[PDB]
């Protein structure tokens, strides 16, 4: 059985910007994600061992971040396309099934020795196949959704099933940002592959949650470190800085000032104290004790 | 570039597998898409004429993919008509078969849109187009 | 000067500060209405003058008519550059 | 409302804002046709959206049937805000 | 050049402008998440350069290694400053 | 928590100190490219995290996709100051 | 070389320093065990030698026999102190 | 001179001790608010001065303009080293 | 070094030991792996060929590892192809016999992942690779 390559051998810092890019990325690794992913993947081999009385072995691969149109672009046709809900994010997710997997999994549970593979002739699937193709997503969303449940609870809901990329419409332009994780499954000496793909604004608001790689916390002893942690932080010391007032003038009259120049300012009824540029309260100025002193009147809510 | 108003015939026995060809083809920009389910109905359409490229199936009733390029190269008027043979499995004796027959190309079911476009820029680059 | 005019017909703002001061939070917290905050600059001593947060020169406070003044008295050059740098 | 509608009656300009950056008006005179100028903001991060030159949101940009557009995200905030400003 | 590194050592901030429009308070009123505003500048247009909101130069936007950029093109220069002051 | 907000903002600097050690100004004359300086922390202990100065965690040196990270271990602790403190 | 002696009779401590950050209180907040804080510096850049808070010199980190070390690589050097104390 | 003024360039801290007294912890824990303890140094005597811990000059207490202050007396020497050492 | 893309068929009559064996390759650096059920199995893949390693296990039904090792040996297109030898109990009839028939190496079971990254070594140092 030739690979595409042997049949040809048997046969012969500075970018333009453009628009159209949505260049709203994460450049930041989404940890978190690979956390929920690897999770996801061992509590559907459990699932797939129960179902198909052998033992997988899922891979979890890359979590590679691209376009939808180059997503779409290197989907196998044809190929199970599945609609996904991520409540209460909106948005509608996929779940690729490859038709190579939907076979493995139709031998497995229909007494198939796995030594005569089924090559894909392009059809569509059929009903019994269509039915187990609805337990292996029953199964995976819901690994997926117990997978989700240490970070943050959702509900994942399966729409429709769809056979090409055209009908998914789960973007609103081609050039949108999706994140895809693709999953190996290898079942005896065959192997397949399923892909999870998550259109990035469904995530967006999650972006935080997802950055850090994060787990294993508490609420008694996590509330006694912030505790401790907010005392140890009060004895820290700040340049309490404050402004007499400020001139709106040119650089021109700054290099003509010379000793004895007078420049107008506007008297301030009240002063405001800067911790590193920022205001943190209004006091009047005086002199204490031979020293300017300052007496608050209000700090800055 | 390729002429975007190049005739295209889809030859395959599963219909969905022609539309989807189909609207790979429409991706490419090329939309003068015509399908055929069998082998004989896609040399009966070839005797119309006006197709400039043929992408068709391995295994098809009543004529297969072979025959049917077979056919196609000894016809003086379209023995330089290019052929596209698309099949399921990637047997290296049909393979060979197909390129003394003449064959322009070859994919595997499985495969991508890049592929095809990959395949087919090839074909045009080789014929010139 | 031609290049010299063009940058000056930039506005800018300058900033007078009364004074600095280093303190902990806690000691910020327990300030309140009517509390007091000592400063780390002598009484009667010129007072920085900060052009976009850039300190270029000292002055005195003045009163004009109503309105508050500061009245320039000494520039930088790197010599006082480091030392208010040392300082 | 009826202060709302009598300030609504009122037009005011909307500015958008590429990106901030501080440099020497050496390094100006240095600029040249050609030349690159880098901006703090990375590549992108929304656009920060100011109405008479005070900032009050942030956007995203898009092309509209051959137009720009800026998609709005969020409002400022306070935090945001000194953020930027302690910037 | 003895003024020129005189106000050489200071820092500024430079601004550059993705576009000006206008637009009444109704029409921003209605603005809602996912509105869509136009600019007056046509797209491609070199984006203009203010420094302390003073206008100097134009320039057009690039991508250096992961941040936007700004590519000086030409300066603003005085017919012009005086026809966008009309504007 | 009111007066937790009105501190919460504030920004402030974090600092994380390799060792500590003591040496004769001779030494460090002494001292050239390629010099070797022995520090009095055993190598993996905790670094001391500073905020301002002064001490109040200790944390483990991380690397995070291409960047150093400190991996907060505990906190500072009445005893284990002092002790520091007499050290 | 006397009034050398007589400073070379006396104990300073020496600093070394990881790498340096600003962030917000609300950051610090927000921070648990396990989280995880980027540095501005790069990773393998050398660090920062201070003695009694003072930049004098960048090292390297080594281990020796089982404890970590300082390889001293260069010296602050003045125009490097001036742009690090502007930073 | 140079590297002289470049350690020099450090800032450290003075102490000057009233006086050193040896006690049981039995007696200091009878200590209560308006115990009284005797230091071993005779009333007048002049007071240790140390740096950082380090005793380098001795001196006497006064008063400047509402503050204390210490006037030094004499240093140390070899001699003294030694005379305070067996001392 | 030797290649990453070299190819691995790897024959054991229990399929647990090939992915095994196969996880040890990926952790090795070496993805593309095949796996064989027995010697008839192992041989049709060979004279599909493109494989540049073999890790064969000695009993296996129907060819055990000795005959599979002779036969190839016998084809001059893969007389040169190196054979790793992976048995449960080492004779050493057994292990002279394998020498004789032109074994590269030879693993016991149990074995570690060192032994196995020092074998390797070993056979691509020998080989030249």
């Amino acid at each position: 059985i030739l690979s595409q390559a042997e049949i040809d051998a048997l046969l012969n810092d500075i970018r333009p910007y453009d628009p159209n890019t949505q260049r709203r990325v994460v450049r930041e690794r989404l940890q978190a994600l690979e956390i929920i992913n690897e999770r996801f993947a061992r509590q559907f081999r459990m699932g797939l061992f129960n179902l198909l009385r052998r033992s997988p072995d899922i891979t979890v691969g890359a979590i590679r971040i691209q376009p939808y149109h180059e997503f779409a672009r290197n989907l196998p046709v044809p190929t199970n396309l599945n609609l996904i809900h991520l409540k209460p994010l909106r948005g509608t997710g996929l779940v690729v099934f490859s038709p190579s997997l939907v076979f493995i999994a139709v031998d497995n549970l229909f007494g198939g020795d796995g030594r005569f593979p089924t090559k894909v002739e392009g059809r569509e699937f059929t009903h019994t196949e269509q039915r187990v193709i609805n337990r292996m997503l029953k199964l995976a969303l819901e690994g997926y959704s117990d997978a989700w449940k240490a970070i943050n609870p959702l509900e994942v809901e399966y729409v429709r099933s769809e056979m090409q990329v055209k009908f998914t419409n789960i973007t609103t332009s081609p050039n949108d940002i999706v994140v895809n994780t693709p999953f190996h499954v290898e079942i005896g000496n065959l192997t397949g592959e399923f892909n999870i793909c998550l259109p990035f604004s469904m995530i967006e608001p999650l972006r935080e949650l997802l950055v850090n790689p994060p787990l294993e916390n508490s609420r008694h002893e996590d509330q006694n470190w912030r505790d401790n942690l907010v005392r140890q932080v009060q004895h820290s010391e700040l340049e309490l800085v404050a402004n007499f007032a400020d001139i709106p003038l040119r650089l021109s009259q700054i290099l003509k000032l010379k000793p004895g120049d007078v420049l107008p300012i506007e008297k301030p009824d009240r002063i405001i104290a800067h911790v590193d540029g920022v205001p943190v309260l209004t006091s009047q100025y005086g002199t204490v004790n031979g020293q300017y002193a300052l007496r608050v009147e209000h700090l800055i809510n | 570039m390729a002429d975007k108003e190049l005739k295209f015939l889809v030859v395959d026995k599963f219909s969905t597998m022609r539309r989807i060809v189909r609207n790979l083809l429409k991706e490419l920009g090329f939309n003068n898409v015509e399908e055929a389910e069998d082998g004989v109905d896609a040399l009966n359409k070839l005797q119309a004429g006006g197709f400039g490229f043929i992408i068709s199936d391995w295994n098809m009733p009543n004529m297969d993919g072979l025959e049917l390029l077979k056919t196609i190269r000894a016809d003086s008027a379209m023995s330089a008509l290019p052929v596209l043979m698309v099949t399921a499995e990637a047997k290296k004796e049909n393979i060979i078969a197909a390129a003394q027959a003449g064959a322009s190309g070859w994919v595997v079911k499985p495969f991508t849109a890049a592929t095809l476009e990959e395949k087919l820029n090839k074909i045009f680059e080789k014929l010139g187009m | 000067m031609q290049d010299i005019d063009l940058i000056m017909d930039i506005p800018v703002k300058l900033t007078v500060e009364l004074g600095r001061t280093r303190m902990t939070i806690k000691e910020l917290l327990r300030l309140t209405q009517g509390s007091v905050v000592a400063l780390d600059g002598l009484a009667g001593e010129p007072l920085d003058i900060l052009i976009n947060g850039y300190l270029i020169a000292q002055g005195e406070v003045v009163v004009v008519a109503d309105k508050y003044g500061v009245r320039i008295t000494d520039i930088i050059t790197p010599s006082e550059r480091m030392r208010r740098l040392s300082r």
